[PDB]
């Protein structure tokens, strides 16, 4: 619900509502002006009603083997087994002449057959569209102190947070914040989850999120969810060399190992009577124009404050920092700022943790403030005059290399969404509106010509695009190859 | 993974059949040729490209070979 | 068999890692360097064949290096 | 020790042949003036076999830890990364004020989980002293069909030997009676290369793999005798670090990926000592003591029946059984194949050397085995009006016969490498100079194209054809085109 | 705390001034209508020190036990292998009939050699947070001989004031009784960049160390409280093999060489915490609140005499005691630099400014000193017949001086980078510009020059000097003359 | 630690000499001493092979002192 030791959250301004894609395990963060900071985060997703789709065998075993035979040009070998649906059963041709049983010399051909049992299965699922249920978390900053930012059971106490469900049921949901007001969110979780190129594969005790495609072309003895006769049993068996009255049968030994070199690249589950994930994403839409300031009129804290637990970097290029106040008056603002100087004390930072308050009337209270300086030489000062307390910050980055790296993040988050990454902070207008409609296009014609493609094909095929349109004549052919070129080495190094 | 690296052809002499020589010719093209039927489209792609960088008809054809048979392989 | 068909990336958003993310690298490259170091004689081949089919040398180079990355995977 | 009812046979024509006995091949030996030989390789044993490595394909963990820290402090150690049985990798996870760190950033965690091993696949090598090879020969004497094939009887009637060709005993002299002797030498170290071979056990199946895919192979190891395990992460999974305790998981049992990576070796038997039925032997057989009876008894004159009619063998020769009625002692047996029934010249080729009844029983069976010529031919057995005349259509042409003899000897030349000049040889310098030529020929040949299997040896040959063709300077053109039929001919043979 | 006797010391000149506390140095501060100001830093201390990685300079070698196989019989597996103590290396040696063997060729050798460490060089991280730059402020009042060093009067008479600045509190307003407030706001985070920073304590000697260098050191190491080395085999050293037991030796002490690598880094103490006394500090020092003392006391009115006579500072600065007779209280000195005796028109700036004697006892001694011009001049105390004079002459001339300014700037900027921009600043565009443009080309030259030494950077400023001066384009023959100077200035600094 | 490994020139603002300072001339430059009064012949050699791979008089200088910098530094 709450993300603050997180690795990765995105911020975004504000104007009454904005839309988000809610990721796996990230969090937004949202700050508008004369509005509460509020954090959302998708904690999971969930499907409950899966019904069978397949089973797959990779433990087989050999019961009882019996081998047919005739002699050299009687025609060919027919064993009775062959009637019954349980047994597999292959024609080879041995040697046969005087010596063997025969009078004639030459190759007979024997018919063996062998007794299949599947001893286990891997069995693929598939979810409903009509029972995905995501667990989403709000969260508003208000004054928290550190034990109490992530414990939801005091944030649900002080009408700070909420956990609740979204379902294609139910896509919208308000939570009441307290003197804070309300907040609505809807989603799109059919829009979610694609759950319609996705089977769920269970190996003994081990789940997975696999492609359908990729489940479908498994070289395994298959069955239909309810049956009992298999399918392709061949894979599994083998037959040793003939021979004219007993041909044995082997079975190969269990591919749960082979499976599990397969399923690389598959997304772990937890199955446990209900397919529980952690990725993914889901396309919100939270409106705040019911949220509203807390204790606009307490006024400011007048005794002096301390540093109760150091300024902290966060990652973000955020600070972080708890601050223990000895005065015994009620709520009251705290006069907390980040200056370029300690002379010239003009705020210069915008604070994420909107507003802070001592929210308490006992004393020693211990309040969270986080805020986000700029790059450089910065003082976080809370108090004045003899009461001033301050600190020096310093923060390492510059504007340009803040660009750069929000720009990889960008171009990775399409690559990670495709077309709802257009909605990522959107507020409408016509250039996401179009952009959208130029991507599903664009992305189209790029996953006819280069999906189900790994890293290492996709590199060397972007490097012989560069090649040759470096190589290429007419300036109009030669940028179409760049463009894709550069594309393919971006996907080809994301993951590495 | 080992079932990847296969024991190929016994450089013993030998007049029967080896461990599984049933799926002799499937084992070295069942992937390509699913991967291929799978992808269309890549087909589409690497015919039209082997015609690019080629210099006559007799070397966009292998042209075209080693890219059919260098993507199914490396995924 | 059914470890050569991995199932490769998957098309979920994701940032956790995958099942067996520890081998994304390799693989797919250890069969093919593995084949490279147990067969150097066939490198030399491959070289000369690609520098012969080439016309010019970025030809004979993408010649050179589909060849020998076709070899070491079907085989 | 006889091949009758063998797909796999030859035939071959100053008083010693060079041979090479392959695995369920058979050698018919018909020479000038001696008695039709059939001489084979059965069985190959190894007897004492040193374990080398073994690879865990089934594994199961016990007891996961994990040791989590803070940014401050720099990489965990987990206390029992200094126990042998347990596998320690080293993730990172997320920290900050909620887990119980000072700093937000990422945290360094340490996991270490037992490792037993379920079932190792051992392999094991051979000892060149130690391999046995299983040698049958024997002479077409008399003998009924039944009995043709039964060592039991040809022991007592010293027409057959079985005896164990070794590094100690390369060659071996056999009795056989009153048609003298005959030896053979052999060296068994040519015959399997045991330095590039070992017994892979996996269960209760065993093969016999190549060394360098052996070591090759990605399991868990163990040297003979160890208990101490490497490269153990192979079986392992560590997953999703959690900063509090992370889940290691086992993969499952890599034999059925085992017996897919197995594809191609060679089964064998291995009940102490490992058995097998192929591979070759290069021998030289000496006939010079080797010699006919010397004698003949005078035909048979009472009346002859087919026990079992004429068959074919399938090798362009007619097989019959023939029953005798009389009790006069043994006596030579007329029969012969003929063109017409007025011209009684014989003109094929008798297999079985100077048939004739070995006892002096009535009913006594005798199995005679004919070579006829191709088209019409007749099989006629007795004289006067006790004659029976058998119809026989062998069907085929001597061209033929020559396309299929020179499709085998690339086959031979193929499976066998340099050891297929070696085949019939009597030491020509025809021979001698094609042998040495094959050697510096199919070592350039074996350390390019030698690792590549039948698919990419088709592609890479048909590439050849085109640019020998499309190649100008006729000698380059020249031998492309030879090494690009060679790996046409490798390619599509072995399907 | 003081700045007199310093042999590093500068001298500045509408509210506020922006100052570098360098380690070994002192500012002394002359306003228009202020005291004269001297500040400096005395020493930065790190108080919670964690462990980040431990070396082993000196190992033991205990039980050595070596295992063999024969030359064919597989790979020799120590069992003590097994145990983590043990460093563990294979090798090979020649085996035959005469050492055990049946085979004649290398076999095969594992030996294993207990560890065990006898002594670490642990390196420590500072956290920025438990940084402290520990800071003397001095205000030029009426001072004796003996006691213008000593702290214990200084601050009892308002005079002095020593304090420390952290992060968490990087200003501070420092109570200087009569002469008001003096008020310092610092960057407590810029001064020391403990990013970069290990502190290593080899035996009792400690070392502030380069992060990297420290990373790449070649000796075995463990993760803090862990006693899991790796790299060990970099302490043992195997003789030739035996095949029934081959001899491990640890390498001697590597202290000495530990000592030799450290050639550069910087010594530190670290009883219970880090005590540097190197370093620099940038502070901005605003004097608003600090007034001339409040004075209602005249001339003195009897005689003076020289107690300690003129002495010359290394900085163009006299300084002298004088010896009052009188006891008439507090009373001003009227003490003058003249040009002449004739005319007593005060030309040299005073920088013990408003002398005068505290106490109302006689023979109290003041110590004043002064800053004459250039040239021949005259300090003179009183008036007529209790007049006193002493000629002086300083050595030199101000433009002269402006060569030893310039010089002394370049090697500041050499020493300080950017900060450097910071010295004697008062806000200004050109000054905050030349940051700007020395942030590039300061870590532009930075990452191209970086890891150089000084004879390596001074070849290569003589070979940049050769192919700029023969370079034809003007444009790229500056830019290469430009890194030559400055790569030889760089090499001489050093020298 | 291997004594090669040089701590060198700290980046810390220093006025004090740092660890053993008294060597810094000597240090860098004593191993090409003793090394050169022991291999005379190696400088002459040097010399000849520079004058002849400069095409311009200012190059063979720069080729021989790069040579005999290189040469004992590398023993
Ligand atoms: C004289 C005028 C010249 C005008 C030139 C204009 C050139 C502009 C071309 C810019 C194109 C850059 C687009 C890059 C975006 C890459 C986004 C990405 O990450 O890749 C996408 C797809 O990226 C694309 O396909 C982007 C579009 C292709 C590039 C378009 C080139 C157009 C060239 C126009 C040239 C105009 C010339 C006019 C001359 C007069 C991934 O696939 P998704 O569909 O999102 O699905 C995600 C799941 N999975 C990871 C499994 C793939
Ligand atoms: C007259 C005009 C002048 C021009 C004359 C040109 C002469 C050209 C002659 C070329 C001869 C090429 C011979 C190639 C021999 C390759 C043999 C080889 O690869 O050996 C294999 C066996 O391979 C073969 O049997 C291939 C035989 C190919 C023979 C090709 C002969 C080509 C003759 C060309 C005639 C030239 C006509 C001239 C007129 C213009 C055995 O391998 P091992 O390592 O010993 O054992 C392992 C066995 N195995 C690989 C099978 C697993
Ligand atoms: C024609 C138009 C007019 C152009 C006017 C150009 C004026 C440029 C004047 C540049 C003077 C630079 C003097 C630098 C003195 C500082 C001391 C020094 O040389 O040492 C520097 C030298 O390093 C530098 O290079 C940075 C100093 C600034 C260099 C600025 C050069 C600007 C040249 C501009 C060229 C003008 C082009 C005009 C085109 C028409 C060390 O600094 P750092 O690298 O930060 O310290 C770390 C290294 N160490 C541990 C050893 C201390
Ligand atoms: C006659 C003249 C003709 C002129 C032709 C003009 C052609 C111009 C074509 C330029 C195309 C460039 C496209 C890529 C730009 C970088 C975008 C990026 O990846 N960066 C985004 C990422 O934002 P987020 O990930 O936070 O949100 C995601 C939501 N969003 C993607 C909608 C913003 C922004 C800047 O940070
Ligand atoms: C104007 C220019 C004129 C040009 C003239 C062109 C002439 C071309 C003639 C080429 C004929 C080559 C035929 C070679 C076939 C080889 C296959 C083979 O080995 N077969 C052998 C019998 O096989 P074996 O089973 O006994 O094997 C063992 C036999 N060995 C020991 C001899 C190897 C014979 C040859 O068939
Ligand atoms: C045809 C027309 C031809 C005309 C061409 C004329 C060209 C002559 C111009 C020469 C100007 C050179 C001045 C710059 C070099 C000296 C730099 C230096 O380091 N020196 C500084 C001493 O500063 P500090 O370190 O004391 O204080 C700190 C102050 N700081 C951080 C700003 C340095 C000053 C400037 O000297
Ligand atoms: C054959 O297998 C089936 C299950 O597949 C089993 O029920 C039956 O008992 C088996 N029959 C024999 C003869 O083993
Ligand atoms: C939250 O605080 C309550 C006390 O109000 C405590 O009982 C509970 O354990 C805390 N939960 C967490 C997750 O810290
Ligand atoms: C072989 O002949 C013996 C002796 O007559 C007979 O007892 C036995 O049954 C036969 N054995 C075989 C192998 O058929
Ligand atoms: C081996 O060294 C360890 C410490 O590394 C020590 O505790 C132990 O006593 C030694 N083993 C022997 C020689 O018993
Ligand atoms: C400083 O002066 C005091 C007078 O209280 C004297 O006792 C002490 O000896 C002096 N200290 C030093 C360091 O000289």
């Amino acid at each position: 619900f709450n993300c603050l030791g997180m690795s990765n959250r995105d911020f975004l301004e504000g104007a009454t509502w904005v839309d988000v894609v809610l990721e796996g395990d990230s969090c937004i963060t949202i700050m508008a002006k004369d509005k509460p900071t509020i954090d959302i985060k998708m904690m999971e997703t969930e499907a409950t009603n899966l019904a069978e789709v397949r089973s797959y065998c990779y433990l087989a075993t050999v019961s009882d083997v019996s081998t047919v035979s005739n002699c050299p040009t009687t025609g060919e070998a027919h064993n009775p087994k062959r009637a019954e649906d349980t047994y597999v059963c292959k024609s080879g041709v041995t040697d046969r002449g005087w010596g063997n049983g025969c009078g004639l010399f030459g190759k007979g051909s024997i018919d063996t057959c062998a007794n299949f049992t599947c001893s286990l299965k891997a069995v693929g699922r598939m979810i409903q569209p009509e029972n995905v249920k995501y667990e989403v978390g709000i969260f508003i900053h208000g004054s928290t102190s550190s034990d109490t930012h992530g414990n939801y059971s005091s944030q649900l106490g002080a009408s700070q947070a909420g956990r609740f469900t979204i379902t294609p049921n139910s896509p919208a949901i308000t939570v009441k914040m307290g003197d804070y007001g309300e907040i609505s969110v809807e989603c799109e979780p059919r829009n979610g989850l694609n759950t319609e190129a996705y089977y769920i594969m269970s190996v003994g005790t081990k789940h997975f999120l696999v492609h359908r495609e990729w489940f479908n072309d498994l070289a395994l003895p298959w069955t239909s969810p309810a049956s009992s006769n298999w399918r392709n049993r061949e894979i599994l068996l083998e037959f040793e060399e003939p021979h004219a009255t007993k041909q044995s049968v082997v079975a190969l030994g269990s591919q749960e190992g082979a499976l599990h070199q397969a399923l690389a690249g598959a997304v772990p589950v937890s199955f446990s009577s209900s397919v529980k994930l952690t990725s993914g994403h889901l396309k919100c839409r939270v409106k705040m124009e019911k949220l509203t300031l807390k204790g606009t009129t307490y006024g400011m804290c007048t005794e002096k404050f301390s540093f109760a637990k150091n300024p902290a970097d966060t990652g973000h290029s955020t600070v972080v920092l708890e601050l223990q106040y000895t005065g015994s008056d009620g709520p009251c603002k705290i006069p907390i700022s980040i200056v370029a100087s300690l002379s010239d004390l003009t705020p210069i930072g915008r604070m994420v943790t909107a507003n802070p308050y001592v929210a308490s009337s006992e004393a020693n209270a211990k309040v969270l403030v986080e805020m986000e300086p700029p790059f450089g030489d910065s003082y976080i000062v809370v108090g004045r005059g003899d009461k001033q307390i301050n600190h020096h910050w310093h923060k390492a980055g510059s504007s340009i290399g803040k660009a750069f790296i929000t720009t990889i993040k960008g171009a990775q988050r399409l690559a990670a969404l495709g077309d709802p990454a257009w909605d990522f902070g959107s507020v409408g207008g016509i250039f996401n509106s179009v952009g959208k409609a130029v991507h599903q296009v664009f992305g189209g014609a790029f996953r006819t010509l280069f999906g189900g493609m790994s890293w290492i094909t996709q590199g060397l095929m972007g490097a012989l695009l560069l090649w040759m349109g470096v190589n290429a004549r007419d300036r109009s052919i030669a940028l179409v190859m760049l463009a894709t070129g550069g594309v393919l080495l971006f996907l080809a190094t994301s993951v590495h | 993974s080992i079932a990847v690296q296969t024991h190929g052809e016994s450089m013993l002499a030998n007049k029967k059949d080896a461990w599984l020589d049933s799926t002799k010719a499937s084992r070295y093209l069942m992937k390509t040729e699913n991967w291929i039927i799978r992808n269309p489209g890549y087909a589409f792609v690497a015919v039209l490209l082997g015609w690019m960088l080629g210099s006559n008809n007799g070397q966009r054809v292998v042209f075209v070979v080693l890219l059919l048979l260098v993507a199914p392989a490396y995924s």
